[PDB]
């Protein structure tokens, strides 16, 4: 006791130059009725030493009469206030905040239990508000003797259960939910870094709980920052002899390595010097893998990143991009989906479908304790702000589909289900490994069409087609370090060459051949570019750079490489005047027709009949209903 | 217990009434034989199954009664304030006078004033809309106006079920409701209860009470319909005649 | 007798007299409601030969008359309230007492501490009286609800009495005493029960969302059910805008019941529950702003700077991009006496080859547009539909989980894939367009419900980048008075020219290197203020164009109709509206027309 008065002066006294922090925050806190105030605990060790280590060496104790010595200054300035000009108080709850000692996740002494400890990781699944009625009025029903019961920190022990004596027995004791307090039980679960460095393992994570000003404060996925207490539960063995499982009581939170050594930064200076520099890179990457090197370098500027645009309005261009490595086997994909899993700083790769338990993408999983909400976490919320790899893309669910065609552009992931509308963010850059169907001849059919009944997936991929350790720190120190711009004539050369592009791909495309061209397109050579001056690492930009870069995306446009009045002419003058019912023209009698016209083929019957219905002939609406499998 | 299940006094006083009943049951008046008795015995001849009760007449039975006192107890502004109870009451009281609710034979039903006897003067009556019906009518009797729709075909619902225990004789009576029930056995008998052994019972449906409901739906007459919303529905029960 | 009058109860009523005495003004008025109901008693009984028991009170009183009443009923509502409410159920028997119920109360106020939005609640708000303001979904479908029993019993006469307190009854929780079906009276008698002197009232539970316009930049909504009964019941819709002044129950047992997480199922009862209007940003134009607008407002080419405000990013559409002004303003709106409401918001709808960034505009559009949602395709369920909430969510009363469109009434609905959604929904966009409302009569709540919220919509060409030489009809793909419904339908081409193109990636180029902070500001007041009415000057202008469009259109192309019409009003009173103009401008009408003809060629 009366070290609560040191916390006073503490909360008082304590000023910096050339204002005393706590007593304004506060009073504003109270004015905006936060009941909450938050703390750097670094600051207290500069104001009061011995207190500070005091609360690091057993805060359990402590805490209590920090949040006691704030509300009894609290009174005091509610009633200055209420009063001048114009109960009931709760105490107060205080964020404790300190960015000094991190801990490594996967590092945990049990000599940090009931200790103040502060470690940070990815939160998968933000659990789920809960009512904890941390004071309660209790009533015996015979007796009718009446009592309170609080409970001030807990785990989810459960920590206390009613009284079993008021004849009146057994329990006679009746909660009046009128007189309690509740409060939230978040119980968010902190996973530690995937990317590093279980490596061999499926990594670590812990329990947490946060309640009151604590929750709801971060959407799942957000990497930050925890101050909290090391503490254990025994709970319910899954375990034994007497093993407790830990949690971390969270007090407070801060959301949100990049440093590095100086070496570092040197001998990336030298690489950096090298001419050869992105020549030996693409040297690097495939050193089993055989060749396919516009791949080969495809994959480098990807990893390069690109521009990233906040310019105003809130329209926010992104990079980098996206990458195909559709084909038949024997070109190593799968395998270099491995590799640059590898390569890449955070890297994910899943094929599906999403695998096995993950979530292709983020998913929303009630903790079903505390019930409430926590995100069941996906490929995409993990691989965040970094590289997704996907294959069997073709085999994907439909349901996750539209949210990765969505998200891909937008970056953003919008998740409204239930009394949870966040929309959440994905920085990863998804690179694409499809099987094409039958083969060749989907070259030999339109290079398009082979995706669902839809290309589109296509029109939003952009790319259709050294130790390699250090290689990731390198990766990492230009990704971080420098964001490169643009030179205005290599911007008109640009121009040229989609004018170029768009204009005589329009030439060709005046006989309705059947394949394109977007400024999409075009964007996507510039994100190129900027990976290759990142690469180059330039704040700017060369015209060369991007002469480059034209050709490489021109490869890929050979790769994309590889009749409406016509075939409209066809169906509609059959339909038209043909047989108006419908009856006895189905898929025999245009299997006649264009059978004996020798211009079927069944996807391009079903083709044009798809694009019927789809043009909404409600006659081809109906045929379908009807004629479809009513077969002819 | 008191205290528990409070006791509540209430205007309402049944002893009385039930006598005012027997007065104005076939003794009566308006319509040489009253018409309750004639048509009583109409009943008892075997001729007639139901029995349609009318307020009118008995707003016509109290006039006669409160002019030419004594002043008699108000039935209507009982009735239609409960009327369920009326029902059966007014059943036991019948089934006296004749030329136990197990043998009846005969359905009890009542029609409403509006009226001209409205205009005596004299509200059980007014037809309503279903918008208009308020969840504090339950219980009451009311008039309404609607579009039937549904309208359903007759079932034999049964009212209650014997079974004869055969050992101890007697007879096992279990009322039924909603859609389904458990049959029962061994043996309630009060001779089969205690006994080391109880008889078994088995039911006979020659015994029962048995009822063909009629169901229907009816809805908003639309014009009533408030210029918004959509025009509601309502159930409605049906049995016997 | 029960557990016998406290001092407590006793000293609470007393000190409840003078109040209300003083303030009298209430003495009166529930005089006021007896003589109604006695009136409409007359009425049944001798013509063919009603009200609510509940008074408001403002809580300005008790702060001056007691405030030590005020702060308790506030903080303990428990204990104030039922004391009260006896207090004014004696004086009501006072006022009449020969002729021969709760008479609740409102609790107006004068809040409050306790003012507190649903976004921010408990845990020290817990079980104190408060008030929050929102959105009305999911609603509920009331279920009547039973109360206090009654049985006879023959041969001993009598009567039996019995009480119910639902876990939503009082508002404080309660120590739970379950009373079952009271029969069988010991000693063994049975318990004939009755009914219509056991007394009912109906049930109903809706949610509340936080307000989506106060709502936050973005994030998850937080809403909250509340119970309401008989009187309270049904007086809302969902997606209305409501302030609810109720307690905060923690009903239930949280777990700590059952040996074998979450807890303590939490909600407000009724209370007064006020039905509010919003219109249909937040926002603050301080003296600068509004004076900034003033000036501009002269400027003459103002409009077509601002249609170039929209698309930092985007090229050309100049004529779109002022389209999608035009419906940020709308045209004001008409409900004409004793008959149905002119639409003035216009509905967009865009046709051409992807990568035209219709995808990207829309954003834009929700961006800036103060509201409202958008949606893609399929999408739905029920888009904007209640879905109605089945079952109950809470008490019985089953819930009307309000939809898109009905949220989105007033606001911008952004529909994407347009042509992917489901012919099922177009049904009923019919409706919801044109008919400007929603109703629904599923099982069920029998109601229709108005969405005024303007629509857009892009889809794609019926099939590949066809759209620009295809015919004018199978171009569209999704008939027909779809097509008429849109007020406006563009088709956008991606054909190429190298010069265009050029001038194009410079941009683009440039890009990778009349603020629109100002926009949203110079819309809502324009929006609130002030109605341009219309002018006889234009009138001509119009009938003359449209006269010339069906004549020599239908010729060229079509639909025309009445539709057109319409259009070309709300057209030119949202450009006045641009101009600012309190009045009708035969300038403006030019403008529409220019567009108009834009549309068609």
């Amino acid at each position: 006791t009366e070290i609560i008065k040191s916390f006073k002066n503490f909360i008082l006294e304590f000023r910096l130059d050339s204002q005393f922090i706590y007593r304004d925050q506060l009073r504003n806190n109270i004015l905006v009725k936060n009941y909450s105030l938050t703390v750097n605990m670094e600051h207290l060790i500069g104001y009061n030493e011995d207190i500070y280590k005091k609360l690091s060496d057993e805060p359990s104790d402590i805490i209590p009469l920090f949040e006691t010595a704030i509300t009894q200054v609290a009174k005091r300035i509610s009633i200055l206030s209420r009063a001048q000009s114009a109960n009931s108080l709760p105490t107060f709850q205080l964020i404790l905040n300190s960015n000094a000692n991190q801990i490594p996740l996967r590092d945990l002494d049990s000599e940090h239990v009931s200790k103040i400890v502060r470690l940070s990781g990815i939160i998968i699944s933000t659990s789920v508000l809960s009512s904890r009625a941390t004071y309660l009025s209790i009533m015996c029903r015979n007796c009718r003797h009446t009592t309170s019961i609080t409970i001030n920190n807990f785990n989810t022990g459960n920590t206390v259960s009613l009284p079993r004596s008021c004849n009146c027995g057994p329990d006679p004791y009746i909660i009046i939910h009128e007189s309690s307090k509740f409060i939230d039980q978040q119980f968010l679960k902190l996973q530690e870094i995937p990317e590093l460095v279980p490596v061999g393992e499926m990594p670590r994570n812990l329990t947490m709980t946060c309640d009151r000003y604590l929750t709801n404060k971060v959407i799942p996925g957000t990497r930050v920052t925890i101050v909290g207490i090391y503490s254990i539960y025994n709970s319910k063995n899954g375990s034994g002899v007497a093993i407790r499982t830990p949690y971390i009581k969270i007090l407070g939170i801060q959301s949100d390595v990049t440093m590095f050594t100086e070496e570092e930064e040197e001998e990336f200076l030298q690489l950096s010097r090298n001419p050869k520099l992105y020549e030996i890179l693409t040297n690097s990457i495939a050193p089993s893998i055989f060749g396919n090197e516009d791949i080969k370098k495809a994959i480098v500027c990807l990893l390069m990143g690109g521009s990233k645009k906040i310019l105003p309005d809130g329209m926010r261009l992104r990079g980098d991009i996206n990458v195909l490595l559709l084909g038949d086997p024997g070109t190593a994909k799968s395998q270099l989906l491995k590799f640059v899993e590898k390569v890449s700083p955070i890297a994910v790769y899943t094929s599906g479908k999403g695998s096995s338990a993950a979530g292709l993408t983020a998913s929303v999983q009630r903790d079903p304790m505390t019930r409430e909400f926590y995100l069941e976490g996906g490929a995409m919320v993990l691989a965040d702000g970094g590289v997704v790899c996907i294959d069997e893309f073709d085999k994907m669910r439909d349901e996750d589909r539209v949210a990765i065609h969505e998200a891909m552009e937008q970056q953003t992931i919008s998740i409204a289900k239930a009394g949870i509308t966040t929309v959440l963010n994905s920085r990863t850059s998804v690179l694409a490994a499809a099987n094409p169907i039958y083969g060749r001849y989907d070259d030999l059919k339109s290079p398009g069409d082979n995706i669902d009944f839809q290309t589109t997936i296509l029109s939003r991929f952009d790319m259709i087609f050294i130790s390699i350790e250090k290689m990731k720190r390198y990766i990492t120190y230009c990704r971080l370090k420098c964001a490169p711009r643009l030179s205005p004539q290599a911007a008109e050369k640009l121009s040229s060459n989609f004018v170029t592009i768009r204009k005589q791909l329009l030439i060709n495309e005046l006989e309705s051949t059947e394949r394109p061209i977007t400024i999409r397109q075009l964007e996507a050579i510039i994100r190129i570019t900027e990976s290759l001056a990142k690469l180059e690492l330039s704040p700017i930009a060369q015209e060369r750079h991007v002469d480059e870069a034209i050709r490489l995306f021109q490869a890929s446009t050979m790769d994309a490489a590889s009749t409406s009045l016509s075939e409209i002419r066809r169906f509609e003058q059959e339909l038209k005047r043909r047989l108006p019912i419908g009856w006895s023209t189905s898929y025999q009698t245009l299997r006649r027709e264009f059978v004996d016209t020798h211009r079927f083929s069944q996807l391009a019957l079903d083709k044009a009949l798809y694009a019927l219905e789809k043009h909404e002939t409600i006659q081809l609406r109906h045929q379908g209903q009807n004629i479809y499998r009513s077969g002819v | 217990m008191s205290a528990a299940l409070p006791s509540i006094q209430l205007p309402v006083d049944y002893n009385n009434l039930f006598n005012e009943i027997t007065d104005f049951l076939v003794t009566f008046k308006q319509d040489k034989g009253p018409k309750y008795m004639a048509m009583l015995q109409k009943v008892a001849n075997r001729e007639l199954n139901s029995v349609i009760i009318d307020l009118d007449d008995i707003l016509q039975y109290q006039n006669e009664k409160f002019l030419q006192g004594t002043q008699a107890d108000d039935l209507v502004s009982a009735i239609q304030q409960n009327a369920n109870h009326f029902t059966e009451l007014f059943c036991r009281a019948i089934d006296n006078n004749m030329p136990p609710n197990l043998t009846r034979r005969y359905f009890l039903y009542f029609k409403p004033l509006s009226q001209n006897c409205a205009r005596r003067y004299r509200i059980s009556s007014k037809p309503l809309s279903v918008r208009q019906i308020k969840g504090d009518f339950l219980g009451q009797l009311i008039t309404v106006r609607g579009i039937i729709t549904r309208v359903s075909d007759v079932k034999p619902a049964v009212e209650v079920i014997a079974y004869t225990c055969d050992q101890c004789g007697y007879e096992v009576f279990q009322e039924v409701n909603s859609r389904t029930f458990t049959p029962l056995s061994e043996c309630t008998s009060e001779e089969c209860s205690q006994n080391q052994t109880k008889g078994q019972l088995f039911m006979s449906t020659r015994a029962s009470k048995f009822s063909a409901f009629q169901e229907c739906k009816i809805q908003e007459l639309s014009q009533q319909v408030p210029v918004g919303h959509i025009p509601r529905s309502l159930n409605i029960h049906v049995n016997g005649t | 007798t029960f557990f016998a009058p406290d001092a407590v109860f006793g000293d609470r009523v007393r000190r409840f007299q003078e109040f209300l005495d003083t303030f009298t003004s209430y003495r009166d008025s529930v005089r006021s409601i007896q003589v109604y109901n006695s009136n409409n008693a007359a009425n049944y009984n001798d013509d063919q030969d009603i009200l609510p028991h509940r008074i408001i009170i403002s809580l300005d009183d008790l702060r001056e008359f007691d405030r030590s009443f005020w702060s308790g009923i506030l903080v303990e509502p428990a204990y104030f309230i039922p004391p009260a409410e006896k207090a004014l159920t004696d004086l009501a028997d006072s006022m009449d007492d020969v002729p021969h119920h709760p008479w609740k109360l409102s609790f107006k106020g004068s809040f409050g501490a306790h003012a507190l939005s649903p976004r921010t609640l408990t845990a020290q708000h817990l079980n104190k009286l408060v008030s929050v303001e929102g959105i009305v979904t999911k609603t509920s479908l009331v279920r009547p609800k039973l109360i206090r029993s009654v049985h006879y019993a023959a041969k001993t006469g009598r009567f039996h009495y019995r009480d119910y307190t639902d876990a939503t009854t009082t508002l404080t929780t309660r120590i739970p005493t379950p009373a079952i079906y009271p029969t069988e009276d010991t000693e063994g008698n049975k318990l004939t029960t009755e009914y219509g002197y056991s007394t009912f009232i109906d049930h109903q539970r809706i949610t509340v969302q936080e307000m989506p316009e106060m709502a936050p930049a973005g994030q998850l909504p937080r809403s909250i059910d509340v119970i309401l009964d008989d009187d309270l019941v049904d007086k809302t819709k969902p997606g209305d805008r409501v302030n609810v002044v109720g307690v905060f129950k923690s009903l239930g047992a949280g777990g700590m019941n059952q040996s074998n997480l979450i807890g303590f199922k939490t909600l407000i009862l009724g209370n007064t529950v006020y039905p509010l209007h919003a219109r249909s940003a937040r926002q603050m134009l301080t003296d600068f702003d509004i004076r900034n607008i003033n000036k501009l407002s002269k400027k003459k080419d103002i409009f077509d700077i601002l249609s170039q405000s929209l698309a930092p990013s985007i090229y050309g559409h100049d004529h779109i991009k002022k389209a999608i002004l035009l419906m940020l303003m709308g045209g004001v709106e008409k409900n004409l006496e004793n008959g149905s409401h002119l639409r003035g918001d216009i509905n967009i709808l865009m046709v051409g080859d992807p990568s035209t960034a219709k995808s990207q505009l829309l954003r834009f559009v929700l961006n800036t547009a103060s509201l409202a949602i958008a949606t893609t395709g399929r999408g739905s369920s029920g888009v904007g539909l209640t879905a109605a909430v089945t079952t109950d969510r809470e008490t019985g009363e089953r819930r009307l989980e309000a939809g898109a469109m009905v949220l989105a009434d007033r606001g911008v609905v952004c529909i994407d894939e347009f042509d992917k959604m489901t012919d099922v929904d177009r049904v009923a966009i019919h409706e919801v367009m044109e008919q400007q409302t929603v109703t629904i009569a599923k099982a069920g709540i029998h109601t229709t419900l108005n969405a005024r919220c303007s629509v857009i919509a892009a889809a794609n060409p019926v099939f590949g980048q066809y759209d620009v030489n295809r015919d004018p009809h199978q171009n569209i793909a999704l008939p027909d008075s779809l097509l008429s419904r849109f007020d406006l339908l563009f088709v956008v081409t991606d054909d190429i020219n190298e010069i265009r193109d050029r001038s194009i990636s410079e941009h683009v180029l440039r890009t990778h290197r009349v603020t629109i902070p100002f926009l949203r500001k110079y819309v809502q007041y324009a929006k609130e203020r002030v109605i341009p009415q219309l002018t006889q000057e234009a009138i001509n202008v119009i009938v003359k164009n449209y006269t010339d469009l069906r004549n020599d259109d239908n010729t060229k192309k079509s639909p025309i109709t009445a539709r057109t019409l319409e259009t070309l009003i709300r057209l030119a009173t949202a450009h006045a509206k641009v101009r600012l103009s309190k009045t009708v401008n035969k300038v403006d009408a030019k403008v529409a027309a220019n567009l108009l003809r834009f549309a068609l060629l």
